[PDB]
């Protein structure tokens, strides 16, 4: 959407399955004609880290839901996207990422 | 903490081996992403040197590393995006000033 | 009168996986039901069926042994009209069950120096499986709108799913070796006496 330069930000994916003992829940932005810059990572018991953005992201496995959230969205304007890490070798499940797609702009 | 990529928009022809460079330094764990343009990124190469559940183009996976000059040496057929790299060490869990094949 | 073959199917060495569980039919055999209600080694001996020790001298035409792993908390939903992830999509017993299911902990046999992942079960399914039914297949299950095309993504998920069994776990997420014997009956002289 068109949110405000100051109003919150709020985004969710749906993600099914579990948090069995390995899996990432990253989210990755994409500032508008740049290179790609990462936006924090829940891994699978419960360690989040970010970059210095003040983010206040969570996820939760139960109802299903990823969620982005931040305080202040002065002008960023970018693409943000859902993604699954497994960084942990699963035996027939290779780890592996996938991500989805999402816009947000400013004023 | 940077991922410095030399080739900055290799290309000659279609049909050929393009070498991209990865100069990061690091411990292991460096991933290799492939993003078309106006697409999604997705996975190519986790632990530096597998592949994902994928890369049927040229499968011509390359990861050839860990002295910290890194590698992906690749063919080219129909398969012309930009390439990504991202470090592993958990603070700064970056990514790299990826390149076009263009 | 030839002892029904119980050293193959409880002694198996490769217990297969429970969303490809193992089946096998036992006919034209004497079956002696005396060395295994008593061998105080299975931590889950529940018949729904007939009363486990008087089945001895009871007669079935067909003995049907289905043999898998799953978690310690998952084998309370080995029974007649229960629910989970392993009633559901893996292995789902008629509500008209006539039979036992047998489970013992496998922390031994199943559990490896970092975690046994060669155990599956099927974590994603469009509809709950029919009683009986098998679902060895991996297409990719889709979460969302957007189609899958066959290529693994998000919204588009594996199907299956890795137990990861160790040798230090809870009770709970430890192995258990589980058989269970469906008994059934037929317009067919009997075979599997006692
Ligand atoms: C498995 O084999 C052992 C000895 O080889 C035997 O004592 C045991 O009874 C067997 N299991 C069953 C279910 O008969």
């Amino acid at each position: 959407g068109l949110l405000k330069p100051s109003e919150t930000l709020s985004l969710t994916c749906a993600v099914y399955g579990g948090s069995f003992s390995g899996y990432y829940w990253s989210w990755i932005r994409q500032p508008p004609g740049k290179g790609l810059e990462w936006i924090g990572e829940v891994n699978h018991s419960g360690s989040t880290n970010y970059n210095p953005s003040l983010k206040s992201r969570v996820t939760i496995s139960v109802d299903t839901s990823k969620n982005q959230l931040s305080l202040k969205l002065n002008s960023d304007t970018a693409v943000y996207y859902c993604a699954r890490g497994n960084t942990m070798v699963r035996g027939v499940i290779i780890p592996f990422e996938y991500w989805d797609k999402g816009t947000l702009v400013t004023v | 903490i940077v991922l410095t990529q030399s080739p900055a928009t290799l290309s000659l022809s279609p049909g050929e081996r393009a070498t991209l460079s990865c100069r990061a330094s690091v411990s292991s764990y460096l991933a290799w992403y492939q993003q078309k343009p106006g697409q999604a990124p997705r996975l190519l190469i986790y632990d530096a040197s597998n592949r994902a559940t994928g890369i049927p183009a040229r499968f011509s996976g390359s990861g050839s590393g860990t002295d910290f000059t890194l590698t992906i040496s690749s063919l080219e057929p129909e398969d012309f995006a930009v390439y990504y790299c991202q470090q592993r060490s958990n603070w700064p869990l970056t990514f790299g000033g990826g390149t076009k094949v263009e | 009168t030839n002892l029904c073959p119980f050293g193959e199917v409880f002694n198996a060495t490769r217990f297969a996986s429970v969303y490809a569980w193992n089946r096998k039919r036992i006919s034209n055999c004497v079956a002696d039901y005396s060395v295994l209600y008593n061998s105080a080694s299975f931590s889950t001996f529940k018949c729904y069926g007939v009363s486990p020790t008087k089945l001895n001298d009871l007669c079935f035409t067909n003995v049907y042994a289905d043999s898998f792993v799953i978690r310690g908390d998952e084998v309370r939903q080995i029974a007649p009209g229960q629910t989970g992830k392993i009633a559901d999509y893996n292995y789902k017993l008629p509500d008209d069950f006539t039979g036992c299911v047998i489970a013992w902990n496998s922390n031994n046999l199943d559990s490896k120096v970092g975690g046994n992942y060669n155990y599956l079960y099927r974590l994603f399914r469009k509809s709950n499986l029919k009683p009986f039914e098998r679902d060895i297949s991996t297409e990719i299950y889709q979460a969302g709108s957007t189609p899958c095309n066959g290529v693994e993504g998000f919204n588009c998920y594996f199907p299956l799913q890795s137990y990861g069994f160790q040798p230090t776990n809870g009770v709970g997420y430890q192995p258990y070796r589980v058989v269970v014997l469906s008994f059934e009956l037929l317009h067919a002289p009997a075979t599997v006496c006692g």
